[PDB]
């Protein structure tokens, strides 16, 4: 909000606060920018005049991010989580570095250990190598170093290594995110054959990706957010079945719920993930994620500390599900007697054409 | 036995129809396809060509009722704007 | 006739620009009694209009300045 | 068997296969999104 | 409405009784239309917010005491009504009339002296 | 203090994978995925169907790419009307604020994979009408662009040159070899 920013290292920035052609003077490196969250942090910096370094793995995927900025603002770098030089040279000029990189499943090239540990290691070591001012690590909700979930385990261990080498790390633990192009509402919207093993009984606090994207901007703009952990989540407790009925109440969709017990589902989950090359939405570790419930850290800062209000998901379902609404002239209600009379003032056939 | 079942289907189209004057149009033709089909299968049994011919003339009268039936239904729709039966 | 008052009466109850509830009578005037403005009238009659699912013409809406006038127009309309 | 039977099944196989290349190899985005 | 669905031949108000009659009929049509504007343009606002915001745009010109000024302000309204009721305006033009869908939001002037000073004139 | 027991010794030995541009190719699995790419790229190149927005004069020069002297058909180019049948959008002409919503709508309807060519100064950066109240200063404020062709108007050879640059970009597109690295 101020026109002067003294970075944590000490250099001053004199920003002019406008739009695309302005001077935000922040240089940013967003790791994990081609997913669903990164396009909100990238667009927010770029549309206010800041340079955003966007490391990418695939050329095609990254293309939608350049529209948000003026010439010289979105710089694309070809990077690999196992090539340190690509990481090193992506962060040498950056003021703030973000790390949004994360999978929910193991691959043939990355175990949840490789992604969340060996990448955070490789990346934060570069942040410490160049004395970058702010380093913001997006972790997960329910992150805990000793967890049966490899996702909650390996993402919880990254939080350790982040501050072991960079003590001034912001941690951001977002709840399952929702909105446009998500895997929460769009999953309930799109899939038909759905497999679970805990009766869709997950309870959590769904948060809009858009406040998460806006919140990550404000951690850059407040120097007091440096070195503490945040818990971003929505205002109301929700269960997946309660979330689904909202999707159900808007779109009127019928889906198959199979709900196979945990012993016969998890060993099978690994197999499907090991032979199908796309994200099938169920894997071994993802099923274990079903049994936990979100527990809010009481020692961690929240939206309010950033001057923000979360919104619930009920106020947004109609917006993000309206495109998925098959409504033709067929599905309309039976007509009333008043309008049936109106039809007698028209001829409904053209007998001369 | 298939001929009788398919006759029932046309009958049952009249049993379950409170609103579709189009299904009443349809079931009459299912009933005609039963009777023509029965005539044909008995003609194969008796080595008679007259059963085949009688089927042909049933098919030609059946198409003509469709023209008269869809023509009259057009005349009705032009002044009504609905094929629905209030109930 | 009792219903056409009951549905209108509760409607003005939730209307904010009304100076104070309990001033609504059978003959309440929109300007003098309720203190509603020239553009607060149109807003009210629109609520009057939509609640009974009928479209008020301009030649008739300019006449709706008191509640009793509103009543006598809605009764004259066959649909409701 | 007769020749007419093997012929329809053959065409049926070819018609299915062109579906298979499409459904196997073509990308598949999940997002599939009143007057008289 | 001969050439187009909501066309109105350009007319010059004869006097203040006539000019106020037209203003009220213009306001009536707009606030009548607000449900129809909110579905076509998929406005993520209550119909009440649309109607209260339509009122503001008439509330701006409530103190005009010139009859030649009212007619141009009425013609502007009629033309805006025609391009909104025919689906000619894009959702982008319509929901850009609401001055809170800016990434800076409704708060775009500085509130007082000091807050605009610390931000460099906003 | 230690973050996890394996640290301070595991970091000593780690592998270094060259970036995809400098990546080599070796192995049966690697060749096989590479062949799948080359065939896929051969057909994305051989059949090159552009959807087009002839906004102004540059469209005339795109019409001279279909005439006998320079024929597109001989290289496999067939301009399709529908976005659903198309591969690449060629924005050829001055983009105005009134035209921009329909540009984004048409691009939003292009099935993947998608490429955009910006043809001419007007689409590239506004051109002669850059300092106007009615013109979008560059079509890349609306959609992503892959090739920019210069000139007002580019010659027909120049637009051909731009298509060959794009055809080369596709020949260098790794589809099944990127999925293999991750
Ligand atoms: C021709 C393709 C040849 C592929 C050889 C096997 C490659 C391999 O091991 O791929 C593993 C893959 C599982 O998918 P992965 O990429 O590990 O993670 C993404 C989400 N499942 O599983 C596969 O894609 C292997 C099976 C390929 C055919 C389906
Ligand atoms: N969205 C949610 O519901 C929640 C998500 N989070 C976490 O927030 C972060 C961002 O979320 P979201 O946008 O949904 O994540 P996505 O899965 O949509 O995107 C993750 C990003 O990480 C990159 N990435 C993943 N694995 C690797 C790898 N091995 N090497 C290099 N890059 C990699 C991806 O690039 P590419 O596309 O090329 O793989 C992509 O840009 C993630 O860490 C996520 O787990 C936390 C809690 C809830
Ligand atoms: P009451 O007697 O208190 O007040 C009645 C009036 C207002 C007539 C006054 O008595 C009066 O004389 N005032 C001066 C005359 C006047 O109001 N002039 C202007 C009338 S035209 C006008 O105001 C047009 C406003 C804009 C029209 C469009 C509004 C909606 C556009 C956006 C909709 C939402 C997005 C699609
Ligand atoms: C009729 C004969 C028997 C059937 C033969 C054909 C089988 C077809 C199914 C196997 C191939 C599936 O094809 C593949 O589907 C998946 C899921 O929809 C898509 O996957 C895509 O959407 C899913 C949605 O969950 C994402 O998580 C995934 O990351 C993305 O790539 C692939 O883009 C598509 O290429
Ligand atoms: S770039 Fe030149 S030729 Fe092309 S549309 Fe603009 S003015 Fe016309």
């Amino acid at each position: 909000i101020s026109d002067i920013h003294i970075t944590r290292t000490g250099k001053p920035l004199i920003r002019i606060q406008g739009g695309r052609s302005s001077l935000g003077e922040h240089t940013a490196t967003v790791f994990g920018a081609t997913g669903q969250l990164g396009r909100y942090i990238v667009n927010r910096l770029a549309r206010q005049g800041c340079t955003v370094i966007v490391p990418y793995r695939e050329e095609m995927a990254k293309r939608h991010l350049k529209v948000s900025g003026d010439l010289g603002r979105v710089i694309f770098m070809e990077f690999d989580l196992r090539n340190t030089q690509s990481i090193e040279e992506s962060v040498r000029h950056s003021d703030v570095v973000y790390n949004l990189i994360g999978r929910d499943y193991p691959t043939k090239n990355f175990s949840l250990a490789d992604v969340h540990i060996e990448g955070t290691e490789r990346i934060v070591e570069a942040v410490a190598k160049y004395d970058v001012d702010r380093f913001i690590q997006v972790s997960t909700y329910n992150a805990n170093p000793d967890s049966t979930c490899e996702f909650f385990r390996t993402k919880g261990i990254a939080e350790k290594v982040a501050r072991h080498v960079f003590p001034e790390t912001t941690i951001v633990r977002p709840a399952p995110m929702f909105g446009f192009e998500d895997r929460l509402l769009l999953k309930l919207a799109s899939v038909t054959n759905l497999f679970t093993s805990n009766h869709m009984r997950e309870k959590f606090w769904p948060v809009h990706v858009n406040e998460v994207g806006e919140a990550l901007e404000r951690m850059l703009y407040d120097d007091s957010t440096a070195g503490q952990t945040f818990e971003l989540y929505g205002p109301r407790q929700y269960s997946m079945a309660q979330i689904a009925e909202l999707v159900d109440r808007e779109i009127y969709k019928k889906r198959r719920h199979i709900n196979l017990p945990k012993p016969i589902l998890q060993p099978l989950a690994e197999l499907i993930n090991r032979v199908l090359w796309w994200d099938t939405g169920l894997s071994r570790d993802q099923v274990e994620r079903e049994f936990h419930d979100q527990v809010i850290d009481p020692t961690a800062k929240t939206f309010k500390d950033l001057g923000m209000e979360p919104t619930d998901i009920s106020k947004w379902t109609y917006h993000y599900l309206l495109p998925y609404r098959p409504s033709t002239y067929y599905d309309l209600p039976p007509s009333t007697e008043k309008e049936m009379r109106e039809e007698r003032k028209y001829l409904h056939v053209l007998d001369d054409q | 036995n298939i001929t009788l079942i398919l006759f029932l289907i046309g009958i049952l189209g009249f049993v379950l129809n409170r609103k579709n004057i189009i299904l009443m149009l349809i079931s009459i033709e299912i009933m005609l396809l039963s009777i023509t089909f029965l005539i044909l299968l008995s003609s194969l049994n008796m080595d008679d060509i007259i059963g085949q011919t009688y089927a042909i003339y049933i098919i030609v009268v059946a198409g003509a009722e469709s023209a008269i039936g869809l023509g009259i239904l057009v005349a009705f729709y032009r002044l009504r704007g609905s094929i629905a039966i209030e109930y | 006739k009792v219903e056409v008052y009951e549905r209108i009466k509760s409607l003005l109850a939730g209307f904010d620009k009304v100076n104070d509830p309990n001033n609504i009578t059978e003959t309440a005037h929109f300007a003098n009694d309720l203190g509603l403005d020239s553009l607060d009238t149109v807003e009210v009659v629109m609520a009057i209009e939509e609640e009974f699912s009928i479209e008020i013409p301009d030649k008739d809406a300019d006449q709706i300045h008191s509640v009793d006038k509103a009543i006598e127009y809605i009764l004259r309309q066959p649909d409701a | 068997m007769s020749a007419m039977s093997i012929y329809i099944i053959f065409v049926s196989i070819i018609a299915i296969l062109f579906l298979a290349i499409d459904l196997i190899f073509a990308p598949h985005n999940p997002y599939k999104e009143q007057s008289r | 409405v001969q050439p187009t669905k909501f066309a109105v031949t350009v007319r010059q108000s004869r006097n203040w009784a006539d000019a106020k009659q037209r203003v009220i009929a213009a306001y009536r049509a707009w606030i009548r239309a607000a449900p129809e504007i909110q579905t076509m343009y998929s406005i993520p606002f209550p119909v009440s917010h649309i109607r209260t915001r339509i009122r503001q745009e008439f509330e701006r010109h409530r103190y005009v005491n010139k009859l030649n000024v009212v007619d141009v302000l009425l013609q502007q309204s009629n033309a805006d009504f025609q391009e909104t009721m025919n689906f000619w305006r894009q959702q982008s033009h319509v929901m850009a009339f609401f001055k809170e869908e800016h990434f800076r939001g409704e708060k775009r002037l500085p509130s007082n002296f000091i807050t605009g000073f610390l931000e460099g004139r906003n | 203090v230690e973050p996890y027991p394996g640290y301070e010794l595991r970091k000593s030995l780690r592998k270094e994978v060259p970036l995809p541009s400098q990546e080599g190719t070796k192995g049966l699995v690697q060749y096989a995925l590479t062949t799948l790419d080359i065939i896929t790229n051969w057909a994305r190149q051989g059949s090159f169907w552009p959807m087009t927005f002839g906004l102004a004069c540059c469209a005339v020069e795109m019409m001279h790419l279909s005439t006998p002297r320079y024929d597109q058909d001989r290289l496999g180019i067939i301009f399709r009307a529908s976005p659903r049948q198309s591969d690449v959008m060629i924005v050829a002409g001055t983009l105005t604020n009134k035209m921009a919503p329909a540009l984004r709508q048409v691009y939003d309807q292009m099935p993947d994979p998608r490429w955009v060519i910006s043809m001419g100064s007007c689409a590239n950066g506004g051109g002669y009408y850059h300092y106007s109240y009615s013109v979008v200063r560059g079509c890349d404020r609306i959609v992503p662009v892959d090739v920019y062709v210069p000139g007002c108007p580019p010659t027909s050879e120049a637009l051909m040159y731009g298509i060959f640059q794009l055809q080369r970009k596709m020949r260098n597109t790794k589809i099944t070899r990127m999925w293999y690295r991750k």
